[PDB]
RNA sequence: CACAAACGCGUCUCAGAGAUAAUUAAUGAUUUAAUCUUAACCUAAUUAACUCAUAAUAAAUCCAGCCCUAGAACAGGGCACA
């Protein structure tokens, strides 16, 4: 992952999802989009 | 209503839908020339979590809530019911929509917690260690800010923040 | 009353007991009114000097009912004094070892800070269950009313009230729940 | 009032209604109360006693008229 | 006539006893190693009272067992009346054992050193050497 | 209302050891020291333990021997 | 059944006699709520 | 220089002292001190809160008249805010003015 | 190590359950797809603290004198067969 303030779409397949009361950038397609709101 | 029926029958499938009679509006609303159904019945900021009744027509057999497509809400509306709604499960009100797993109701765990008006879940929430003073002041939120049109006969505003 | 002396004033200042009921009631709601009786706030011979005071008698007090997410954001926390002790612990936590912790608590921290709040700590009793000894009950005179309506779910409703509130919109016959 | 009745006034009772008596009985002055102003580190100290006359009153009878609208 | 005897279970605890600390020896096991073993001698053990689960801790029983046979002469009034109604003479340390209802034992009932086997692993606890201030 | 609970202590308050001795008043007493019988006490009375305790002398001589009364 | 005096007391054996010196009162026009004895110039 | 300051904060505390005892009292019959006072006024009913607490200790029956009488008035003063505003005066809200 | 003891350089012993943070996975709705869910129910893998099981303590009211591996004083353990 990579804390950051904030979150942006690096490849068109990241998808915004809400957990643990936090936005995360996860990517299937390339796993160093992991992004973490902090 | 339509449910979807799929038997096995000696290595054929066969699935098929089946419509099921539904209930239909009541004939006669006080606000005929209303747009959507809150509004329709002069429900209008009058609702709470605690309405069962009414809550209990826009969700799905297994706890899920309709889209707002099929009911016909406005978006001001949807995202209040959608609010009651999650309050309404969080407070131990419709024990009747929750999905049945024969298999997970066994092995109980700790006693549940009698609670009302969480605004948010209980996983998502982390203690407040360092609550502070008065000039600074951590609070804990109660209730939605999507809730505070509703009428108040007493005049004073509700309290979101304690 | 046409008393005598000695009769009319023990009369006067008598002890009375009282029940307050937890099912699904706020700590501090319940604390509200069971602080007032303790001080003897409800007596119109109220006065600080005056010994004046009743009991109290809080049963179901595992049942209580935390407004919001207070149940895992609100923190009891002492310090046992020696250096590294400082424990601070969860609502949920606190309830879930001591069940009556969360209520006394929340009276201990209402009375007036001088020195007659240790003695009129004495005369609260609490009970996790309705469990009480038969020599506590027999002291008991009125139960006070529950501060907070508790709403009733939906299979607790008649199928009287069910056809009774309207339907409010009619969905279409072709989806699937 | 009394024990079975109570006569409230719209603020007062007229004087043809209910009659109070009193009667005096000492005309005194009272202990000597003790007034005193001080102010830190400026030297200003005020002592001053005073002496309040006083009256004491005994009430005899309380009685109400039988006419009421 | 003693209490009924009930077949071992799971989880259960047995019944120590108070024995005297004589000194040390050596001794040497069959693969050359040394070791050193304290002797342990049981002189006077009885089982002296009994108390009920309910009325001591709410999950096991506590039996009392006594101490070395000590004089009359210069012990309290209570003391010497209590081990008159059992019929047994004064004992110096008295210490409660907890016991499940499973292996309770009749007040009065002698324990010798055969209690424990060999092979088993056994508790000490005792007054360390005070050295003062 | 509900009846006096007349004949409540009806054999305790008379009770005759024996029909051929006479009754004895023997009221036993414990005699308990100063610290088992404050915390009998305060958990007889519902109240504390602090105040159970005497004074020493300079409390009790400045109290008055003779106070107001009224009525 | 018809109430006619009534009386606290620490028991009810003291209650009970405190109950009849209400009654005795009564009975015998000697309560606190009697008229006050007349002093006015005959 | 205490004896005369504490004298000045005598009033007070005996003043607050009374409306506890006032507040006790009107809790009693199911009314707050807040609704028991300002509807007692409008009476026209000048007492003040000393013989109020005198009356609630030594005068069961007559401060429950004195509750049923602020209850009664404030009773009517919602129905006329609930009305049109046109309603008469209630028979227990008339003004009775001295001249 | 010139006391009957003290001492290390010598010998002995040292533990179960709950619970979690980041993170990972299942079922699934707002959005009839999908989706670990500040959506619900159930459930899984999972730091350290922490809490607890458990263990230690346990007898109200002989005590002058002497002894003691108990001890500053005061206390405590022995003084029947020794
Ligand atoms: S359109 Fe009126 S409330 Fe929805
Ligand atoms: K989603
Ligand atoms: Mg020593
Ligand atoms: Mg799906
Ligand atoms: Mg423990
Ligand atoms: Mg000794
Ligand atoms: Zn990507």
């Amino acid at each position: 992952f990579k804390t950051k303030g904030v979150l942006k779409k690096r490849c068109r397949d990241c998808y915004l999802v809400k957990r643990r009361g936090r936005w995360f950038i996860y990517c299937k397609t390339n796993p160093k989009h992991k992004q973490r709101q902090m | 209503f339509r449910e979807v029926v799929e038997i096995l029958d000696g290595k054929t499938t066969i699935i098929e839908g089946r419509i099921t009679e539904t209930p239909q509006e009541s004939p006669n609303p006080p606000n005929p020339t209303g747009q959507c159904p809150i509004c329709r019945w002069n429900l209008k900021h009058k609702y709470n979590y605690e309405d069962v009744l009414l809550l209990s027509q826009f969700i799905r057999p297994h706890g899920g809530m309709l889209p707002r497509r099929i009911t016909g809400l406005c978006q001001e509306e949807h995202l209040k019911i959608e609010e009651c709604v999650k309050m309404a499960h969080r407070a131990g009100l419709l024990p009747n929509h929750r999905p049945k797993l024969p298999e997970g109701f066994v092995p109980k765990s700790k006693p549940r917690l009698n609670r009302y008006l969480t605004r948010w879940s209980p996983r998502s929430v982390k203690p407040i260690y360092n609550k502070g003073h008065r000039w600074n002041k951590v609070r804990m939120p109660v209730g939605s800010p999507l809730l505070k049109d509703n009428v108040s006969y007493s005049g004073r505003p509700l309290l979101l923040y304690h | 009353s046409s008393f005598s002396k000695a009769p009319q004033q023990w009369a006067t200042f008598a002890r009375v007991w009282y029940l307050l009921d937890g099912k699904m009631q706020p700590p501090g709601k319940l604390a509200a009114m069971a602080s007032v009786k303790l001080q003897g706030l409800h007596k119109p011979v109220y006065h600080q000097l005056s010994d004046c005071g009743d009991h109290v008698v809080i049963m179901n007090t595992r049942h209580i009912a935390f407004s919001g997410n207070k149940w895992e954001q609100k923190v009891y926390s002492s310090h046992t004094g020696y250096p590294g002790g400082f424990r601070q612990v969860t609502a949920a936590q606190l309830h879930q070892k001591d069940p009556v912790a969360i209520v006394k608590l929340a009276i201990y921290g209402m009375l007036p800070k001088n020195l007659h709040r240790r003695t009129m700590m004495q005369r609260l009793h609490l009970f996790p269950d309705e469990d009480i000894p038969e020599d506590i009950l027999k002291n008991l005179v009125e139960e006070l009313p529950q501060p907070r309506k508790v709403p009733r779910r939906l299979d607790e409703y008649t199928q009287e009230e069910i056809e009774a509130f309207p339907r409010v919109w009619s969905p279409p016959e072709d989806y699937r729940l | 009032g009394a024990d079975n009745f109570t006569l409230l006034g719209k603020p007062l009772l007229g004087k043809e209604l209910v009659r109070v008596e009193a009667t005096v009985i000492e005309k005194t002055e009272s202990w000597p109360k003790i007034n005193m102003k001080f102010q830190k580190r400026k030297n200003y100290q005020r002592k001053r006693i005073t002496v309040n006359p006083q009256t004491v009153l005994r009430i005899n009878s309380i009685e109400i008229a039988p006419c009421l609208c | 006539e003693p209490w009924p005897i009930h077949p071992w279970e799971p989880g259960s605890s047995r019944v120590g006893l108070i024995a005297l600390k004589l000194g040390m020896m050596p001794l040497w096991t069959k693969d050359g190693q040394k070791h050193v073993v304290t002797l342990l001698q049981v002189q006077d053990c009885h089982v002296l009272k009994y108390t009920p689960k309910e009325n001591h801790n709410g999950r096991m029983a506590a039996l009392t067992v006594g101490g070395k046979t000590v004089s009359h002469f210069h012990k309290s009034a209570s003391i010497l009346e209590f081990y008159q109604e059992l019929g047994l003479p004064p004992k110096q340390k008295v210490k409660i054992f907890n016991v499940t209802e499973n292996a309770v034992i009749k007040p009065g009932t002698p324990l010798y050193a055969a209690h424990f086997r060999p092979g088993q692993y056994v508790d000490v606890t005792a007054k360390t050497i005070g050295k003062g201030f | 209302t509900k009846p006096i609970p007349r004949p409540d202590p009806v054999h305790n308050i008379e009770e005759t050891h024996d029909l051929v001795l006479k009754t004895r008043l023997e009221e036993k007493g414990e005699h308990l020291e100063q610290g088992p019988m404050i915390e009998q006490l305060s958990k007889m009375f519902f109240t504390t333990k602090h105040r159970w305790y005497p004074r020493g002398q300079y409390h009790r001589r400045r109290r008055k021997p003779n106070p107001p009364k009224d009525r | 059944r018809k109430l006619i005096a009534e009386g606290p007391g620490e028991t009810v054996l003291v209650a009970e006699e405190e109950a009849a010196r209400v009654a005795l009162r009564k009975l015998f026009g000697f309560t606190e709520n009697r008229r006050p004895w007349d002093y006015s110039k005959p | 220089v205490k004896c005369t300051r504490a004298r000045r904060l005598k009033k007070r505390s005996l003043r607050t002292l009374w409306i506890n005892r006032i507040t006790a009292a009107s809790q009693e019959h199911g009314l707050k001190y807040p609704a028991f006072i300002i509807n007692l006024i409008k009476c026209q009913v000048e007492l003040n809160r000393k013989v109020l607490a005198d009356l609630a200790i030594y005068e069961p029956k007559t401060f429950k008249s004195l509750a049923a009488l602020a209850k009664r008035r404030r009773e009517e003063g919602f129905a006329a805010a609930l009305g049109d505003g046109k309603e008469p005066d209630g028979i227990f809200s008339r003004v009775v003015q001295h001249r």
